[PDB]
RNA sequence: GGGAGACUGGAAUUCCUGGUGUAGCGGUGGAAUGCGCAGAUAUCAGGAGGAACACCGGUGGCGAAGGCGGGUCUCUGGGCAGUAACUGACGCUGAGGAGCGAAAGCGUGGGGAGCGAACAGGAUUAGAUACCCUGGUAGUCCACGCCGUAAACGGUGGGUACUAGGUGUGGGUUUCCUUCCUUGGGAUCCGUGCCGUAGCUAACGCAUUAAGUACCCCGCCUGGGGAGUACGGCCGCAAGGCUAAAACUCAAAGGAAUUGACGGGGGCCCGCACAAGCGGCGGAGCAUGUGGAUUAAUUCGAUGCAACGCGAAGAACCUUACCUGGGUUUGACAUGCACAGGACGCCGGCAGAGAUGUCGGUUCCCUUGUGGCCUGUGUGCAGGUGGUGCAUGGCUGUCGUCAGCUCGUGUCGUGAGAUGUUGGGUUAAGUCCCGCAACGAGCGCAACCCUUGUCUCAUGUUGCCAGCACGUUAUGGUGGGGACUCGUGAGAGACUGCCGGGGUCAACUCGGAGGAAGGUGGGGAUGACGUCAAGUCAUCAUGCCCCUUAUGUCCAGGGCUUCACACAUGCUACAAUGGCCGGUACAAAGGGCUGCGAUGCCGUGAGGUGGAGCGAAUCCUUUCAAAGCCGGUCUCAGUUCGGAUCGGGGUCUGCAACUCGACCCCGUGAAGUCGGAGUCGCUAGUAAUCGCAGAUCAGCAACGCUGCGGUGAAUACGUUCCCG
RNA sequence: CGGCCAACUACGUGCCAGCAGCCGCGGUAAUACGUAGGGUCCGAGCGUUGUCCGGAAUUACUGGGCGUAAAGAGCUCGUA
């Protein structure tokens, strides 16, 4: 990355949603290569969703993603021999990379007795707007807001 | 501080004061030592002016620093160390007394590497 | 360590085996028999150039060819020289030994000798200067030498300290595996130590 | 702005008074002392006082130098130009001497706003008698006197004459373009800068304002310290200044310039260097290496990167180099000189831990000169893993697969040296292009080599089997067949080749088509001159030194495995993305003759018996895997996790598993709840994870190393910071 | 008897004993120490010490200098 950007990896579309976003979450969720397993709890998850929910799950995905997707970050910027906290405006793929990670680590440290289950229930608090990862957008929007005197450089 | 010493072959009580000597420098630096190690080698061929060697390493909060000195004994070599040790430790120390005078001032006047960089507008000034 | 050894450089490209036979179950003996045929051939044999000894063999018959810039020397004018090299490979459990002895074209264009003759005038009193000019010369004269390289090392003139010293002309590629690098390395044999002396010599290039 | 005196102006800072007006202000890299809430800071009006004079204002003017700019008035010094009226050499320098002489300091008397030594707190720091902050006294200011020093420097004494020019700028006189407005231009005199000849200089540089060419006068120097110090003297209120030694000590101290190295100097670039991520180490248990300690011995070597699962790709005996004890000496092993021989040599017995010793049986072929064997006696000699990798060769690591390192001739310089190799662009690259007192060349870069990705021809066994027949479940198993794989030979294919656009119409660069592959496709091998007296006399070889009834050499036993600790690399876990049980699917690579070893049978299991077939595209390693998929169970617990430790029982190898092997069975069931400071690897078939194989090897300490395939991610905004 | 400065090897010793006018030589392989061979220079002499001149243009009259190497008084006026 000192002579440029670096081409991305174009990964394809689910075949039993369609959707870019359940590929994204499940080599987010993947562990030491095995994807099978990975494929099978995210599936289950939002199998659980529909049934909790009786909708599509891909909808209620969405929700969620946009519940917990952050708009403000800070980074730390030396400028002048002095280092601060800067808030920084997030791209969109890095917004939606920020989101799937909190989901799947927030799902990960739940108390539901198996993946699945705390993936699925996970979503359906960020859809509803209770989750620790809708928590975590909350605290970095508003470390973002706490730092903005130092956002003119 | 706690300093071992690998030495080898005869130096009867270089260890006791290399021990001594080093550890003295612990309040020298300005982050917490993590480990400390010292060797003391002798040169097996006559012909060497200064046979001992005296070698040290110190973890300073991860920066690691090193010196080493020859002597014609053990008590030189191991102050020889000490001296160079001290230098090395001084050069450094990174806290803000030792980088204050490097931090670029002043707003126009000198200029340095992360100087802020000029403010510019799209216009040209005329 | 900075640089392989030419001959296994271009080993399976340029260059070819000294050894030609094949074994599975025997290839340790082989190997064995060949060595100390080459260390006897090596110790009974220094007047006379030996740039190269190759070895042959199938079942029974062995065949060994090796190549001197001087063969009278080698071999005995009613055998004698003949019958106790012959005598004393049949010592060496080689069965039927027979000897095919032969001579270079061009001794001064063989890395081999080359580095002989400058070593074993090192050895005795001249300068390392005089005798590597003198074999950068001899052998630049020579029709085919594109590029000769002499390089020796050690106490050179007797000193306390170690020096090496080399000089070149024209092309020395050693990196071009096409180019033919013939190479060759002798001891010198001083009354301060040992000198090495190594010669790389190029010749064009073979495709 | 030459100096002295008097008077006087405005902005701003501070303070005081009075309004408005609230809760902070002030200060820093970040803060705290501090001020304010008793009304601060801010804003407005008024008042007092002191000091300095924005713009003009500069490398511009004046002064002998120090130095000199708010305005006005008074007194006063010097300079320059023109006319050349006057005098008629009245000139120059100047020892001593006299005067002036920044700032600080001193005395007496005033003044005192701001600033501010000292001094106080605050902060930073290991410590801060400092840097930074808040306060703040002398002093800074005025009058009159002392002092008499400065990097008081242009580090260049004064006067004079001469020696190419070009171009700014200040003061004044004049001719011609002439508008005569205009730096019009010229000439001339006096200043003040820059650039440059000749010349000078060690060089840097100076160069009509000389550091050039000469003449007159003055001051000063004679190696560095001691020392501008002591003593004496003079001056001073004092501080102190001026004049000014020696003893002793060193073999230098110095000036300019060159090449490197370095910088908490600058510029331009790179790299898993950072940043964005994923997984770890540091915590636990065990494996292995090292330090330390211990021991009779714990053989030796390796100490940042670049020592520490390293030499060791295999320590029970051997290895083995160490210790204890027991033997032996031309020796355990070579070759030569001699005297005696027909035996050496084996085969058994006994003693011994064994080395070894002794006893019983067997005895040379040449050919007459002796040759092969050994005996002893010997004698040269062998023999050292004894020392010095700072005497060495060879081999190797490393900076670094970084792009750099040099040479010939020419040119510049007294010379060390420089140029080429720098400048602009470009590249992965000293790669290339354009310029250029340089023109070329060499080692490096790249290419040529291997493997891998596509296709064509050849090719059919032990390899394939699509179309045909025989098959019995057991399948290419079998007759047969080149079709498709595959194996291994040859070849084609990527060359910016083509198109469009940037580009100096140049390198190079961006995009597109075709293609299996696109811009050195991926990965290897290949490591310039050198550096680090890097490592290795323990692979080997080797100079010198040393031992030689031993430091050689044989044997048994022990040790290299010791353990209060420390460090390093790993493995196994701490679990449900999991544990256990059952079923079930897909690899590659490699190995095998006194080796692989199948079917079968016996054990629960290591394994035992047995031996088919295989020097192997055939047989065996099972027909080959594990993760994977399906089903059942466990239900968040120190548990059906974890396996250490320990008890008992076996198997195999080996002369022999006590010290000190691996594996199997039953029982036992520790720490460990995701690990502080800190730190490591990795950019794609990569990290993570899963198994398989090989070397060493009787067995194994292998969780190590070298390979092979399975499943297979996240992230890179960008170079400010860390490292090179 | 290393170079100045004619004239080199072996043995002994090893940072010792020692040498030395200066530079500097002694660290088991010293042309520098000590001793023997050999050599060179002088020779009834040969070396050492002391003192003076030369080399020294290093007090420069012949025959030196003062921008940065030591060296222009801080600047003027003016007496002999």
């Amino acid at each position: 990355p000192r002579k440029g950007p670096a081409p991305k990896r174009p990964l394809v579309n689910d075949p039993v949603y369609g959707s870019q976003l359940v590929t994204q979450l499940v080599n987010k969720v993947l562990l030491e290569g095995k994807k099978s397993l990975a494929e099978r709890i995210v599936y289950g998850a939002l199998e659980q969703a529909r049934e909790k929910t009786g909708t599509d799950p891909v909808v209620t995905l969405k929700r969620a993603l946009d519940n917990v997707k952050p708009a403000l970050e800070v980074r730390s910027r030396r400028v002048g021999g002095a280092t601060y906290q800067v808030p920084v405006e997030v791209r969109p793929d890095r917004s939606t990379t920020l989101a799937l990670r909190w989901l799947v680590n927030f799902s990960r440290q739940r108390r539901e007795k198996t993946m699945v289950e705390r993936l699925a229930n996970e979503i359906l608090d960020a859809s509803n707007g209770l989750g620790a990862s809708v928590k975590r957008r909350e605290d970095t929007h508003k470390m973002a807001e706490a730092n903005r005197a130092f956002a003119h450089y | 501080m706690d300093v071992d010493v690998s030495t080898d072959g005869e130096l009867p009580g270089a260890a006791e004061y290399a021990r001594e000597k080093i550890g003295r420098l612990s309040r020298r630096a300005h982050r917490p030592v993590l480990h400390a190690r010292v060797r003391l080698t002798r040169h097996g061929d006559p012909a060497v002016e200064r046979p001992v060697i005296a070698q040290a390493n110190l973890d300073v909060n991860g920066r690691q620093v090193r010196a080493q000195v020859e002597g014609v004994n053990a008590r030189e070599a191991v102050d020889r160390l000490e001296a160079r040790l001290r230098s090395r430790l001084e050069r450094i120390a990174e806290h803000w007394e030792a980088r204050r005078g490097g931090v670029p001032a002043e707003a126009g006047r000198e200029w340095r590497h992360e100087s802020e960089p000029a403010r510019r507008p799209g216009y040209f000034p005329r | 360590g900075q640089k392989i050894n030419p001959h296994g450089f271009r080993l399976g490209i340029t260059t070819e085996w000294k050894s030609r036979w094949y074994a599975d179950k025997q290839y340790k003996d082989y190997v064995k028999e060949d060595v100390a045929i080459r260390k006897l051939l090596a110790t009974g044999l220094e007047r006379a150039g030996i740039a190269d000894v190759e070895i042959e063999r199938t079942r029974d018959r062995v065949r060994v060819d090796i190549h001197t810039a001087r063969p009278g020397i080698v071999i005995g004018r009613r055998g004698t020289e003949a019958d106790r090299i012959r005598a004393d490979l049949e010592k060496l459990t080689g069965k039927q030994v027979q000897l095919n002895i032969l001579e270079v074209k061009n001794p001064e264009s063989q890395a081999q000798l080359v580095a002989q003759g400058v070593a074993e005038q090192l050895s005795n009193r001249v300068a390392f200067r005089r005798a590597m000019r003198k074999a950068i010369q001899s052998a630049m004269r020579q029709p085919n030498v594109k590029g000769i390289r002499v390089q020796c090392s050690g106490r050179l003139g007797g000193a306390e300290m170690s020096r090496s010293e080399f000089y070149r002309e024209g092309r020395v590629p050693l990196h071009t595996l096409r180019a033919d690098i013939d190479y060759g390395l002798y001891e010198a044999k001083t009354t301060f130590g040992r000198i090495g002396v190594k010669v790389w010599i190029y010749k064009g290039d073979i495709v």
